[PDB]
């Protein structure tokens, strides 16, 4: 078995349109001169898989 | 059984097909023989007999070789017992076929003579086409009998030897040898002829015909050629020309039936030029240029994946040297970097709803390819303790991801 | 003269620097832009406008036309979408009838069309026609004529590239019916397409009452046209005198190319033109240039070979940056360490490419060889082959995979 084997049934989606959050949740955030940050509201695990 | 929006694993990866057909013949160019008897010429060595098991005045080998000037592999055809007795011979050939460039082909880049291999020996060097087999082997080995040749097939084998014919005649030359077995298929409907400068050098100076007669006789050949392969029938066995013309009548179109037919007529009182010849499948050769195209698209589609595949594998390399060193102490962890590592989490570490881990390699591609772009598209990174989130485009992250780089490259 | 397209050189279609070619043409794939105003549609988003300057013209059509780099949500693939704005299509037979023709067509010098739909969605009627994408592509307007003269050989290379489109799109007893140079398009060196094909086709389903054959004819005309222009340099509008720019030609290219345009621009002799007989008149450029595409197949294929190996590198290192810091393992950090953190004896980082390459090499294969894996401060040490290291990781990663 080579390392550089994958599982072949694994299953992704390859469509979908870029991410797009609440107006309301953007203002929560604290801009800063490289992007914007602030405290997690929402209830999504971490680095959740986001169906857009 | 999937939706047009998702796809398997591999489906983001070269097809298995193509992947194996490649190594293959990766495989067997690279194959050789640590201690064999076989001699090392002064510039070739590694020398690898191809013979499984005619069109020339003597026996002859086919060795894979490799030039000791640049690494690459040849095909050196060995002559078995000719002397040099006018080096003319060797040295016009090998001056008239060294010019000759086309796809159609094998191309003949040295013509030696050499007493190596302990007898007397005369070798042409080609181009090497790894995994070729000869038309001969692919239309006429049984057992069971061979199956019919499509006229499509045909017709691609006709516009390929006509390209030939055109580039060797217009060089004041002849393709002497148009046998199946000195006809190479170095892929699926790619054929090349592969004995070109041979029958040159074997009867210079004996031959009595004219450049003229010697490109008659090529046209003949051809036909007798496309003959064997419509009706089944090896060149030897091609007693009766009106029988075999007849057959191929029933079985293809009779515009086939005239190519062939023009071919072979030596009773008409005119001169045979490929020029005219051309003029007359205008329309196959069309078709065959523009699947060329359509051919070169495929391979450039599969060209562009695999080297954003490499540029992806550099920038992975890239990522594992600058995340979770032992280090400035923390430089890792702080700045920069640790937005990188939230990135590598967003990548790499994506869980389910379910909190089940998420392995899908299309996300993990992706994500690299627009981080390699700068592309202006936002994402969604979130602290490991799951209190603070940063929101950030791919070009941001490119800017930190280059710089991270770039001090390791300062500290040299 | 035969010679000038005896002489092409063997790189005809071979593009002069493809690392580089391949690079932008991947930038181009993936970028957007940050704030446009463009709408997304039902399938269809990432909208990026492809137009160089913002213009308002309508040559061909007679309506402005956009095009927009698009990703498609069916599929994940990206398209080149023509937005004819201000249009109100009327007859939804038009959209139906046309595309059962050209859905067909598959042709290396025709821009594929894939669909055909009205929407609202850019805040007027507008109407769609979906392509496929060729990133960086130019106009042959764009490239001739944008403030030398063209050399025989890429008029004989365009000529039969166009004469390959008219076969294909003549035998499906249809007709090419925009030949503009801004309607065809360069997607490599050397390389056309014809980039507007279904579109007058939709736009005059009623009206135009010219039969196929009569259309037809006219691709010949035109087809004439666009390589006198392309040959003395004056755009195909501003050619108002034919003889005058036919002898122009007849004076700097070969009597071949004067007699072939002067084919193509003939409706004088009584006779019905057809893409047959002009093939015939080709024969020996159309052979020369199957040489030159098969040439470039093999370099492209040469290229394909080198480049084999990538999947599987990039794989392995997907599977080290999954299993590592998710939150034995030890072992596991300390060979990331070893392949990619060496620091030289006076501390500073060591970045030798060459050295990560055999190690994951050897990792993959699950060589024998022995290592030795010490954490910085000396302390701790291993002594572990490459076979044991991978059981290590695919342990890892199986239970990864267990879920
Ligand atoms: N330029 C080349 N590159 C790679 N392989 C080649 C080349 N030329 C010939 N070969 C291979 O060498 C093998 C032997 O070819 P050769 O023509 O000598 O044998 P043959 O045709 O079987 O002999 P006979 O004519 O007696 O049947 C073939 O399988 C052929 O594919
Ligand atoms: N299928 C395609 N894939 C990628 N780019 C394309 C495609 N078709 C056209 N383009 C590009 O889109 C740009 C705009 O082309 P278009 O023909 O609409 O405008 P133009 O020729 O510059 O002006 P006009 O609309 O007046 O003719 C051109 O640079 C062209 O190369
Ligand atoms: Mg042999
Ligand atoms: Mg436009």
């Amino acid at each position: 078995p080579l390392f550089s084997a994958w599982p072949a049934d694994i299953i992704s989606d390859v469509g979908a349109p870029p991410l797009q959050l609440e107006p309301s949740f953007v203002a929560t955030l604290k801009q800063a001169e490289w992007g914007l940050y602030g405290k997690n509201t929402r209830n999504v695990r971490r680095n959740q898989v986001e169906d857009t | 059984e999937l939706q047009p929006w998702q796809r398997a694993t591999y489906d983001f990866f070269m097809p298995q097909n193509l992947r194996e057909d490649l190594q293959k013949k990766q495989f067997a160019t690279l194959q050789v023989i640590p201690n064999s008897g076989l001699p090392q010429l002064e510039h070739w060595h590694s020398l690898v007999p191809l013979d499984t098991s005619s069109c020339f005045g003597y026996p002859s080998w086919v060795y894979k070789a490799q030039n000791s000037r640049n690494g690459r592999h040849y095909a050196l055809r060995r002559l078995e017992g000719y002397r040099l007795t006018n080096e003319k011979a060797i040295l016009n050939v090998m001056k008239d076929w060294k010019k000759i460039k086309n796809a159609s082909i094998v191309t003949i880049h040295e013509v030696f003579t050499t007493r190596e291999f302990g007898d007397s020996s005369l070798i042409f060097a080609y181009d090497f086409h790894p995994l070729s087999k000869t038309l001969q082997e692919h239309h006429f080995q049984p057992y069971r009998p061979p199956p019919a040749v499509p006229e499509n097939t045909i017709w691609g084998y006709i516009c390929q030897i006509a390209n030939a014919l055109k580039t060797i005649h217009s060089n004041r030359l002849a393709a002497r040898c148009l046998e199946p077995s000195k006809i190479i298929l170095t892929d699926i409907n790619r054929i090349r002829l592969s004995a070109c400068a041979i029958l040159d050098v074997v009867q210079f100076g004996m031959n009595s015909r004219s450049v003229v007669e010697l490109q008659q006789e090529d046209f003949v050949k051809f036909g007798k050629l496309i003959l064997s392969l419509a009706t089944g029938t090896l060149p030897a066995h091609l007693n009766n020309i009106p029988a075999a013309l007849e057959t191929l009548g029933n079985k293809y179109s009779a515009n086939l039936k005239s190519a062939v037919n023009w071919l072979l007529d030596t009773s008409s009182g005119e001169t045979k030029t490929i020029e005219h010849f051309m003029t007359g499948i205008a329309s196959q050769m069309t078709t065959f240029f523009d699947l060329a195209l359509q051919d070169n698209d495929e391979k450039l589609f599969h060209l562009a994946r695999e080297v954003e595949n490499g540029r992806i594998a550099r920038s992975l390399m890239k990522l594992l040297t600058i995340l979770e060193r032992g280090d400035v102490p923390s430089w890792s962890e702080t700045g920069d970097r640790y937005q990188l590592k939230l990135f590598r989490d967003y990548v790499f570490h994506r869980v389910d709803a379910d909190g089940k881990p998420n392995l899908s390699i299309g996300h993990m591609l992706t994500c690299m390819s627009k981080l390699e772009a700068g592309v202006d598209e936002n994402i969604l990174l979130t602290s490991r303790d799951n209190e603070t989130v940063f929101v950030l485009s791919y070009r941001e992250l490119r800017q930190m991801y280059d710089r991270a780089f770039n001090e390791l490259v300062k500290a040299s």
